[PDB]
């Protein structure tokens, strides 16, 4: 994607100061939580019946930290993210079956989840970016499927 | 809100459609699942091949139900509720696709009904497709 | 876009049998009766205030004529719509003020006007391949938006 | 549809926001007219830049609507008619742009409310910032 060199600075700012593990299973957790037809997917997961269940799930806080650790080693390829994200795009299309709307509401929890995380820090232009970043994330998922 | 001329006219569309309910079904699906490949990773369990029993069969249960909603349109929620149930529960499909299967039935309905698509049918029916979207996936949260 | 040269012989082959006059003026008008608020850049325009007074109005006729007719010259560039309708973009974003969510609206009323024009010969894969073309000239058309 | 829970949780949530709610709505309009610019061809004759009276003023519009909407979350569609009648024929704000401001007051309320803006919080709040959204675009059409 594109963006301007203080929209980079403040991505990669941010990012040094996320404990992935951490933000990644409250990330996924939200998202069970708040658009709960995305658990479909989780069945295998355990218990997700009330939202203190799922926030203290564990395989939900590891699954959380593997997809922001994948999310991660994308930051570090933002001018090609659709190349990075290939593999992984015919994954989640040819064996998982997940609709591709799932990464955009992920992208819009993970935007909650900061914003809850550093208050005042995430200020509007960082926001924006992070949107960027995010709806690129989202799009280079879906990329590969057919 | 449906006025009571957009149940006349949703009514008297649906009325020429008739016995023809399943097969502008199963063709809806086909539309949808070509124009829109992200919708096929709800039927991963599918021979989605072009004739296929499996997809004709689900396009006479949607047209069915669409029916159903026809004859009570002024009672949507009570009469799909098992419908309703049966998405937010266990089918658990993601709300934004109900707007491309609606887009499908209804350029299907324009392909076969070329008398009666008029401008003021196709606003009722879009609105229509819009409140029974609204009604099945009401229970989600 | 991205169309294989069976679906590009497909939407030219239709695209023949169109009169862009008529097509143009019956779009444009089933936009601003099926979806009314649309009709907010259109006041200047004179009765819209039922179906056939919007259907039969010679200013929205007029209009839907040149909208379709830029449509219809861009299906010559399908490889290299951005480029095509770029200053057309601009120009809707900086001093038209047009959400470019109604350039989608006006697609999908366009792929049904088409199907209620052609009946059977409007088969599932020619939508799908208009399904592509009318994508990519919204997104053509939202390029430049800032 | 708001269970008993999701009213405490709104109640609960907007009550902590008390006075700065002005405050908040104009945040929340700067996010969403940076992070989705889309949004600003609906305000071409505001100064948009940072800090400015027009988009405060409009903020505090939006915040005491909504306070007005929590107050009488039992009986919204009345209490918010006159504001669908405004957006509906009108302004007409296409329906996508509501979806997008509410996810901007969502990052808001997370960026000021760090305790009370629980998982069960949030998913409350975004229940009833669309079915505000519900209502102000029900007379669209
Ligand atoms: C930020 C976007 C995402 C990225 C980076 C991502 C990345 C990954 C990676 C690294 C794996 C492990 C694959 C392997 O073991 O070979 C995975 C698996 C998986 N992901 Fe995604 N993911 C994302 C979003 C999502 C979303 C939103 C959902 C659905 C709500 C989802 C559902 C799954 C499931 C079902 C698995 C399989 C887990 C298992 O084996 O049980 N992912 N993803
Ligand atoms: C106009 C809205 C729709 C109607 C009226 C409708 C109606 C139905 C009905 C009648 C059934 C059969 C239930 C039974 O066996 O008792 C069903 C099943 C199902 N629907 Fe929905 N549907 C709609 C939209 C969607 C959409 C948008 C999707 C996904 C893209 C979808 C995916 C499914 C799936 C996966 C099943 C299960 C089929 C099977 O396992 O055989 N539906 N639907
Ligand atoms: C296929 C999609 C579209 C194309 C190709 C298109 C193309 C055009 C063209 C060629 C013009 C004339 C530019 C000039 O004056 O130099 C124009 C003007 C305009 N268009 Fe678009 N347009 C599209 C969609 C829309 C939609 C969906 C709306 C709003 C509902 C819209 C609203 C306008 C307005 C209000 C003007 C000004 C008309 C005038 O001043 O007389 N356009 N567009
Ligand atoms: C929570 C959803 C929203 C609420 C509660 C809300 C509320 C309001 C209120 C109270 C007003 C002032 C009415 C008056 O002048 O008496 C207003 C005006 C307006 N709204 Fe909405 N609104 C919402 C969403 C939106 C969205 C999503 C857009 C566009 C992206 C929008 C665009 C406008 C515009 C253009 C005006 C006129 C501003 C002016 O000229 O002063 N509104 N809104």
């Amino acid at each position: 994607v594109h963006l301007t060199p203080e929209e980079k600075s403040a991505v990669t700012a941010l990012w040094g100061k996320v404990n992935v593990d951490e933000v990644g299973g409250e990330a996924l957790g939200r998202l069970l939580v708040v658009y709960p037809w995305t658990q479909r997917f989780f069945e295998s997961f355990g218990d997700l019946s009330t939202p203190d269940a799922v926030m203290g799930n564990p395989k939900v806080k590891a699954h959380g930290k593997k997809v922001l650790g994948a999310f991660s080693d994308g930051l570090a390829h933002l001018d090609n993210l659709k190349g990075t994200f290939a593999t992984l795009s015919e994954l989640h299309c040819d064996k998982l079956h997940v609709d591709p709307e799932n990464f955009r509401l992920l992208g819009n929890v993970l935007v909650c989840v900061l914003a809850h995380h550093f208050g005042k820090e995430f200020t509007p232009p960082v926001q924006a970016a992070y949107q960027k970043v995010v709806a690129g994330v989202a799009n280079a998922l879906a990329h590969k499927y057919h | 809100v449906l006025s009571p001329a957009d149940k006349t006219n949703v009514k008297a569309a649906w009325g020429k459609v008739g016995a023809h309910a399943g097969e502008y079904g199963a063709e809806a699906l086909e539309r949808m699942f070509l124009s829109f490949p992200t919708t096929k990773t709800y039927f991963p369990h599918f021979d989605l091949s072009h004739g296929s029993a499996q997809v004709k069969g689900h396009g006479k249960k949607v047209a069915d139900a669409l029916t159903n909603a026809v004859a009570h349109v002024d009672d949507m929620p009570n009469a799909l509720s098992a419908l309703s149930d049966l998405h937010a529960h266990k089918l658990r499909v993601d709300p934004v696709n109900f707007k491309l299967l609606s887009h499908c039935l209804l350029v299907t309905l324009a392909a076969h009904l070329p008398a009666e698509f008029t401008p003021a049918v196709h606003a009722s029916l879009d609105k229509f497709l819009a409140s029974v979207s609204t009604v099945l996936t009401s229970k989600y949260r």
